[PDB]
RNA sequence: GGUCAGGUCGAGCCCGGGCUCCGUGAGGGGGGAGAAGUCGUAACAAGGUAACCGUAGGGGAACCUACGGCUCGAUCACCUCCU
RNA sequence: AGUGGUGGCCACUAUUAUUGGGCCUAAAGCGGCCGUAGCCGGGCCCGUAAGUCCCUGGCGAAAUCCCACGGCUCAACCGUGGGGCUCGCUGGGGAUACUGCGGGCCUUGGGACCGGGAGAGGCCGGGGGUACCCCCGGGGUAGGGGUGAAAUCCUAUAAUCCCGGGGGGACCGCCAGUGGCGAAGGCGCCCGGCUGGAACGGGUCCGACGGUGAGCGCGGAAGGCCAGGGGAGCGAACCGGAUUAGAUACCCGGGUAGUCCUGGCUGUAAAGGAUGCGGGCUAGGUGUCGGGCGAGCUUCGAGCUCGCCCGGUGCCGUAGGGAAGCCGUUAAGCCCGCCGCCUGGGGAGUACGGCCGCAAGGCUGAAACUUAAAGGAAUUGGCGGGGGAGCACUACAAGGGGUGGAGCGUGCGGU
RNA sequence: GUGGGGUAACGGCCCACCAAGCCGAAGAUCGGUACGGGCCGUGAGAGCGGGAGCCCGGAGAUGGACACUGAGACACGGGUCCA
């Protein structure tokens, strides 16, 4: 039937209808009730600083085949431990045990994992404040 | 054997409004249900098993309905009938897969003397008349006077009261309360999940309708008094002392708080109040022996 | 027991009757453990 | 009859758009008054009164002759019933529902398992209650007047 | 249950147009409908429109000159001032001054163009183009 | 509420043959029902171990076609002897196994069914159970329900009764209508817990006689002696302040020593098992009936 | 200004109790990602007993059985839709 | 003189839809009816002028927004002037079309009434039906029963089978169909009674009394549950026979609950037309069902043939609609009224909480986390222990010859 | 509501007496959350979001509590106490 109530006085019922159904969207819920914040490990910080605790390699997702290095990092801000992918070929050699490192979002879909490798959400940008990409290019040197 | 009802734990919470004049539909249906139950249940003399089902009233719940052509849930009826029994205004017997009811001496008199009196007041006089004679609810009320604030006080009080052997007027009723306490204290003292209502709880309700105020879940069913109403209540009580103390002493704190209070308006007009006072004083012996029959072994 | 009809197209799954029975059994056990 | 049966039937009845009474008709406006009071003194409601007027007396409608006592109004049988005090004080159209309701209450009290008739009761009761809701708004009833399942027996 | 005569009337008109029938008969005639019918006939959208006394509610008869694309009854009676017809014009008509809107103002029901020349806003009631 | 039965008033006298060696259909039916209920009952060391009893369901579990009243009576007996924890929600029954149960069953599963039932009843009487209270009432010399009605009041008087209050209160509740059944009516139409206690003991050392609504019971002193010394062998059970009067004591004296009720290894094993776990079963009995 | 009698605000302090959050936790369950391991053939063609729904019992699982319903069923003969 | 990475916000997004979203087949119209607030509401006449609109008084600060000119070299910035700003306010005047409010008139909406006709409308009492099982007696020997085969089982204490007689429970075949009735679930032997509802024909009465319905109420297939009865057959569980590598099954022989009656609960399903309900309009043809109307036939019937109107119910089908499947006056087309429902898949109909229920369980209902899709229609192929047709020596029926048994020739696998 | 205290000042603001009222489905109470406004970011616009830099109003000085002097304070660079 006709979309209702198309009345000149029924603005109230229209407003309750729309407010009610706006909760059906997921992103509005994630914004309003702040669910990402109450589940946040990084508390909305675009960056963080942490200490590497172990080097771990991961098998890619099939049908892709390959071994990707990463490090399990304990975060100074709150103490939680999370995996951190290391980019750049021949790069994990420059990340070691008990290293001051700088970690950053990895920018997959929905802010999730990137491509084949799932779960991992973050990447290494500096080790001891020294840019990982530079040392991958090799012009600078870790202290 | 356990006595208790599911679901409607907070249904009698709406009864507390009768202290004031505020009107609510829940209280309206409570009154109507009380009226109907007392109406159908007769005053036979059963003192037998055969007398029950002959001079009692079989309860068909599906027949019991509000005046809206709308069915009313059974557990509400169970609670309202358990209350009436608890106050001695009615007598209940659960013959297997059935419920039978007969009026008491307090019934057929409390109704008879106040026929043309307002419904809220009708129910109110029913509770007060229940209190004023030797009722297990009266035992709870005196326990409160001693300063009992929870089920634990009632448990210890009845345990002590059984240390006298002059306890044969309410022995079986108090034993029923004791076992109800035994089987519902775990609910209302462990796990903090309230799904059943003991006899102490339905007793606490009604008192909350008269002079008490009962808090909600702390696990338990903690309670508090109201000294202004307590003054008038105890005045009416000492006006007609046709109910024992049961060896329960009043704490001095409560007595001074009674003294420290001013005069609060009586529950009713002093005319009908005096009518109730003198009719209770007149027929105390008959009601006393009736309650002895249906609460005591001999 | 809200019933999504879409869960009845049997590809990649069991007949919905049996998963319903399984989950009901699970519910019975879990309630009994709590009592 | 789409009110509850929800069927779109049409057995309604037609009249021609005649603004004046017919010429061939012969009775005078007082003659019809005499005849209708005569009929009403027998215990006839308004409907069959009109039927008798149209069928044997051949009067197509009282509406066609204007009220002599009010030019702005068209003469009706019921207004004449008011004129002589033979109009009823409950609306008739509700009194039939009253009598039907009580009779059905008796029948179903003899027969407590005819749930279809029970729904029939549930249906008719809304009819009396809606028409009462109308008539209260119009003032043709006492403003406290209220159907009762017991009092209605007396009527 | 019938609610308004006007939406049904213009719906009838639009239905009859696409099929291309010559004559129409709008059954629930009202005083408002005639004041409507005058307007677009003055702009030429229809031929003669005649009232017919059926004895119950009157019926309006119109023959169609085949110059209606769609004629809708804006039902929720939006009120409008004079400085802002352009917005509403963009909502129900396809181009600059193409077609008309019908409004009711303190004087009476009459076309929107002469309204803006007279500078009197009011309640939109219909539109046809 | 009333906790009553109909029709089966004479059903429970069939255990009289338990002390003998004759086995009738009713006795073996009882022996078949008891173990069925025991296995059905749950046990795991409160609201987490209670199975509902549905009569239409527990009628085909063994192809029996048994009326409900018999079924009610048998578990009433099992509770009365402290072998089964019963909770009666209004018109509903809930069953849990005790500590003694799944101990007597655990060790003596391989005995004959008749002797299994016998040892179950004996073990029940051995410890502080309602049945032991009725047994001590008999030993003090009660004849009928009235003496028990006096003895319960006497016991609750001393205020050591807190362990067994509710059981006695239930008995008193039942008696409050059994007395009516016998006071005026010659027909013992219903069965109270007192009658269920009298039976069962009749299966050990008593003898019952229905008499115009009453349940006139007498002891047989030979077996009463044969179990008295057993009771004194393990004194892990209170007399509840009662005392054997003279005539019972002397009749115990000066008798030809009747045969020991079972094999000697059976006696000593029953002694040891309850001795090495007396505390736990006593606490369970406190949970059964004790308040504090 | 000191001392005492009293009143008011009262910051705080001790005890009893009600409520909430965090940490750690023996122990129990189920959910998802991996492919290696094992058992079985459940479904899709009439999936080798049509399939599915509601209800209840059983089974290591897929699952099986029972009553009421559905065409999200086939081959056809076909009551038969067309013919 | 910037460019790159991450995070957050608006657009994209008609993936929040008032403008402006979808709910037959993919997410979603509820299992049905009633009805309160609320919302939407027939026509005409008289009045008010709250809303609505126009004019005018005050006010809604500055900075900021837009524009011209001018100053710093133009610009950014600033000045003068002009216009807007959340502006929701308020004084006075004017209009009356409409919404509102008040008084009067009117039936078409609606409702009531009346008369032939229709119908598995419901409830109650009586009567009957064939069939099945048991029991008794007679005849009669030697098997019956069942399956792909058998086997279990019944049987010579007389089975199976035929005849005479008695008992028991369930159900009302053919007529039967897209029939009919009911709000839906659903409803079928015959008669008597009570009762609901509709059509059709008549303005015969009243006068908008209406639609929808949050919250509420009502009954509502099976199965399960509580109390007592009942139990012919059937048959959950279970007990055997058989099949199989394994068979907790399919097959067979048994068999309790249930299936039935009374009094209650449980509130359920692919309760499906997978289509929430009311009004107006939009090519048609064709049948059946009921009522009316007009003719004709009539062995004179509530009989028989053709057309129309009304109401119900099917098929085909124009335009139109739609992703298509398809629908197409019984819309899923265009408008007007009112609620619910939907916002990627799963986690899930779960956790937690609340309410209900005796219990099974019902109503309500997230989160983290995971995933590149799930899902719908339809085309081509392949395949079917689907169907139809045509074929044969890489197929078989008829007939013949002949290999693998011994040795050897030749070659394949292995040493 | 009656009749008064106190205030610069009206006022349950406070006191004494009287009466039973006030708010709630047009969302009371409780909880979460937040200085409000002029404005700011994006968008064709309906609209969506944000309130830090400037101006107006609000409030605060480690948490709490309290007093003098003053026209103005319970007073960031006056005073006293607790923690």
């Amino acid at each position: 039937g006709k979309k209702a109530p198309n009345g000149e006085f029924a603005g109230r019922k229209l407003k309750l209808k729309r407010k009610k159904f706006r909760w059906s969207d997921i992103r509005y819920k994630r914004r309003v009730l702040r669910l990402k914040e109450k589940s946040d490990p990084l508390e909305g910080a675009p960056q963080a600083r942490g200490i590497v605790l172990e080097k771990i390699a991961v098998e890619a997702k099939q049908p892709n085949s390959g071994m990707r290095k990463a490090v399990r990092v304990q975060l100074i801000k709150n103490g939680k431990v999370v995996t951190a992918f290391c980019p750049g070929d021949g790069a994990i050699k420059f990340i070691d045990e008990h290293d001051e490192v700088i970690i950053e979002g990895i920018g997959g879909p929905k802010g999730g994992s990137m491509g084949d490798i799932p779960g991992i959400r973050y990447k290494v940008v500096k080790v001891n404040r020294v840019s990982l990409k530079e040392l991958v290019k090799g012009r600078k040197e870790k202290p | 054997k356990v006595v208790g009802i599911k679901g409607s734990v907070s249904y009698l919470q709406a009864l507390k409004y009768l202290k004031t004049k505020k009107v609510t539909k829940r209280l309206k249906e409570i009154e109507k249900l009380v009226d109907t139950l007392i109406t159908l249940a007769p005053y036979a003399p059963g003192s037998k098993i055969e007398t029950i089902r002959k001079n009692y009233a079989k309860i068909s719940f599906n027949k019991i309905k509000t005046v809206s052509r709308s069915k009313i849930g059974s557990p509400r009826i169970k609670s309202i009938m358990l209350l009436l029994w608890n106050f001695g205004l009615l007598d209940v017997k659960i013959i297997e897969n059935s419920w039978y009811v007969r009026k008491t001496k307090l019934a057929s008199l409390l109704e008879e003397n106040f026929k043309d009196l307002s419904p809220s007041e009708k129910l109110k006089v029913y509770l007060l008349g229940g209190l004023l004679v030797d009722t297990p609810a009266r035992f709870v009320y005196r326990c409160t006077l001693n300063g009992v604030e929870d089920y634990k006080g009632v448990k210890k009080a009845i345990l002590g009261y059984l240390s006298d052997q002059r306890s044969n007027s309410l022995i079986i009723g108090l034993s029923n309360m004791l076992e109800s306490i035994k089987f519902i204290e775990e609910a209302q003292a462990y796990s903090g999940k309230k799904e059943y209502i003991g006899l102490v709880d339905v007793a606490f309700y009604g008192l909350s309708g008269l002079y008490l105020d009962v808090k909600r879940e702390s696990g338990k069913l903690t309670v508090k008094p109201n000294f202004r109403e307590l003054r008038a209540l105890y005045e009416i009580d000492k006006s007609v002392a046709t109910g024992s103390d049961y060896g329960l002493s009043i704490s001095k704190e409560i007595l001074e708080n009674l003294a420290n209070t001013k005069r609060r308006k009586t529950i009713f007009s002093e005319e009908v109040q005096e009518l109730l006072v003198n009719v209770i004083k007149e027929n105390a012996i008959s009601i006393s022996q009736d309650l002895q029959n249906m609460y005591g072994i001999i | 027991m809200k019933r999504r009809p879409r869960k009845w197209k049997k590809k990649g799954r069991m007949r919905w009757k049996w998963i319903k029975k399984r989950i009901r059994r699970l519910k019975r056990q879990r309630k009994k453990e709590r009592g | 009859a789409r009110m509850h049966a929800r069927k779109r039937g049409k057995s309604g009845s037609k009249r021609p758009p005649r603004t004046a009474p017919p010429i061939w008709v012969e009775y005078t406006v007082e003659e019809i008054e005499n005849l209708v009071v005569k009929l009403r003194k027998e215990g006839y409601s308004t409907a069959m009164i009109g039927t008798i007027l149209r069928d044997q007396y051949g009067i197509p409608s009282v509406k066609l002759f204007k009220d002599p006592d009010n030019p702005n109004r068209n003469l009706t049988i019921t207004r004449i019933l008011e004129k002589h005090g033979l109009a009823p004080e409950i609306p008739e159209d509700l009194m039939f529902l009253i009598r039907r309701a009580v009779n059905l209450r008796k029948h179903l009290e003899q027969h407590p398992k005819d749930l279809h008739s029970m729904r029939g009761l549930q249906l008719i009761e809304s009819k009396i209650r809606r028409l009462v809701k109308y008539y209260k708004r119009k003032g043709k009833l006492p403003k406290n007047w209220r159907y009762d399942p017991e009092t209605a027996k007396l009527l | 249950t019938l609610l308004d005569p006007l939406a049904n009337a213009l719906s009838h008109i639009t239905n009859s147009e696409r099929v291309g029938k010559r004559e129409v008969y709008i059954k629930p005639a009202s005083k408002l409908i005639g004041e409507v019918l005058r307007v677009m006939q003055k702009y030429g959208y229809i031929g003669e429109f005649e009232f017919i006394d059926d004895g119950r509610a009157g019926v309006y008869r119109v023959q169609l000159l085949g110059r209606i694309n769609k004629a809708g009854a804006i039902k929720p009676r939006f009120p409008v001032k004079v400085s802002e017809f352009e917005k509403w014009e963009k909502r129900f008509l396809p181009a600059f001054e193409f077609g008309i809107l019908i409004v009711s103002t303190s004087q009476g029901v009459m076309s929107h163009k002469e309204a803006i020349e007279k500078g009197i806003g009011g309640r939109l009631i219909a539109y046809v183009y």
